[PDB]
């Protein structure tokens, strides 16, 4: 709850409650609230913004319903203290609920509990493995002339013949072949292990990090499963 | 062939260029090869024609029965260095395999469609534009005649190209000798029908084979660039 949360306040100075909170159409977004403002009515009657992403035309504010205050936690990353503590979209306005043009964490739940109001059954699990690419350079443009993108990190094959000057050192893996050999080899772990450590640090549960298969910077980090709207907001 | 190239190296450069005959001077490309169409004649009789397969006769049988004999002794003098033989990797496109066709190629010996009898002949591709024209056709001569000498008979043509179940005999399959060493050593052993008429002393094959022994040498002592490709990280 709340009268929680507001303790966690506490608990650790903070000041500033933001980054994650709305999020697209597409992904993710945020606004920093001092850390007074926060407060029950706050709680239970939210904080409202309005329109861009999906909106037409003029005033639809947005109520922010401060929420999941369980979906609440100390953001490692921003400078001076800070609950990130989501919110269920905007819920709506008056109404109070689907977000204008969406509210995918709403539409998420009608799901979800929609799902529980057939009997089909009670709970959904879902366990999602996202991967990713972690390169070192990333440089692109397009425009009526011409169009490109450039891509580079040590590894990726491509880099061998590359010149450095603490020079080459050479262990790297060449295209699908990022098979989780040992170091020299592996970019590196640090940057994975460490991210578990926040993971978990930011409330999710870990269960094994490795490289995939791409001579540049393919890492996996896998998380156990959830509620869809849980797990998705994992 | 010897001004053939003394002009082309010349202008090439006068032009600008660098000409070279090498086989295979780059990898996923064509390294050209020089192609040698031959057939003997009597008086204004080319004794190569005839009935019995594709115009053609008995005579040119136990030719392209020669060929195909000796045909690794041969490529040790009609494919030298090295690289020559990286042209005549296993293709399929490449002619390695040791029949004569028409078509089907891979075959290496086509007995091109005719038309008058007055020019019906043999194609044996695989030489390269290496080779002292001399000895190579010397050597493809020399065969071809103790073939057309005694019997010696090709049997049938290919006109099923190699792709057969890769063994399916299709392994039993006869082969263009692919590789130096190896065909360094044929000619080694196959002497002979060279050493025939005068056409070629102990010594002139020995010595042959003698030089183009080092370079061989040369070649696989110093280690190549890929091995560090593939070798160096393990
Ligand atoms: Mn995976
Ligand atoms: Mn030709």
């Amino acid at each position: 709850s709340a009268e929680h949360v507001l303790t966690m306040l506490n608990e650790h100075e903070v000041k500033f409650v933001d980054l994650r909170f709305t999020d697209t159409k597409g992904k993710e977004q945020h606004v920093t609230i001092p850390a007074h403002q926060v407060n029950a009515e706050f709680f239970e009657e939210g904080k409202m913004f309005d329109g861009s992403s999906i909106g037409g035309w003029k005033g639809i504010n947005e109520s922010d319903m401060v929420l999941m205050p369980d979906a609440s936690t100390a953001v490692i990353d921003p400078f001076f203290a800070d609950s990130t503590l989501i919110i269920r979209c905007d819920i709506l306005e008056p109404g109070t609920l689907q977000g204008y043009d969406r509210d995918p964490r709403s539409i998420a739940k009608r799901a979800e509990d929609y799902l529980r109001a057939t009997g089909i059954a009670d709970t959904v699990l879902f366990g999602p493995e996202p991967e990713f690419f972690l390169f070192d350079d990333i440089r692109f443009g397009a425009s009526i002339s011409g169009s490109h993108v450039a891509i580079d990190d040590i590894e990726g094959a491509w880099n061998s013949s590359t010149k450095y000057e603490g020079g080459n050192k050479g262990h790297r893996p060449g295209v699908k072949g990022g098979y989780f050999p040992v170091p020299p080899v592996d970019s590196a772990q640090d940057i994975r292990s460490e991210m578990c450590l926040v993971m978990e640090q930011m409330g999710l549960v870990v269960e094994a990090h490795h490289h995939e298969v791409a001579t540049a910077g393919q890492n996996e980090v896998a998380t156990r499963f959830n509620t869809m709207t849980k797990k998705a907001d994992e | 062939i010897q001004i053939y190239k003394y002009v082309v190296h010349n202008v090439a450069h006068r032009f600008g260029k660098t000409a070279t005959f090498m086989p295979k001077p780059m990898f996923g490309d064509n390294g050209s090869g020089m192609h040698c169409h031959m057939s003997l004649a009597k008086n204004g009789t080319n004794l190569f024609s005839g009935d019995k397969y594709a115009g053609l006769s008995e005579q040119a049988l136990y030719y392209i029965g020669g060929v195909i004999k000796h045909a690794k002794a041969i490529n040790a003098l009609a494919n030298p260095t090295t690289n020559s033989y990286k042209r005549l990797v296993p293709g399929y496109e490449a002619p390695v395999m040791l029949a004569y066709s028409a078509r089907n190629r891979s075959a290496s010996i086509r007995i091109p469609v005719v038309a008058s009898p007055k020019a019906r002949r043999i194609e044996v591709r695989f030489p390269d534009p290496a080779a002292n024209p001399y000895l190579c056709f010397a050597a493809l001569l020399m065969a071809g005649l103790d073939g057309i000498k005694n019997k010696i008979h090709p049997g049938e043509p290919m006109d099923k190209n190699l792709y057969d179940l890769p063994p399916e005999e299709a392994k039993e399959i006869p082969q263009v000798a692919g590789s130096l060493e190896e065909a360094l050593n044929a000619l080694d052993l196959d002497r002979e029908f060279l050493k025939a008429g005068g056409v070629f002393t102990d010594e002139a094959i020995d010595a042959y084979i003698a030089l183009r022994r080092e370079e061989d040498d040369r070649v696989r002592m110093t280690p190549h660039p890929v091995e560090f490709e593939l070798y160096y990280s393990v």
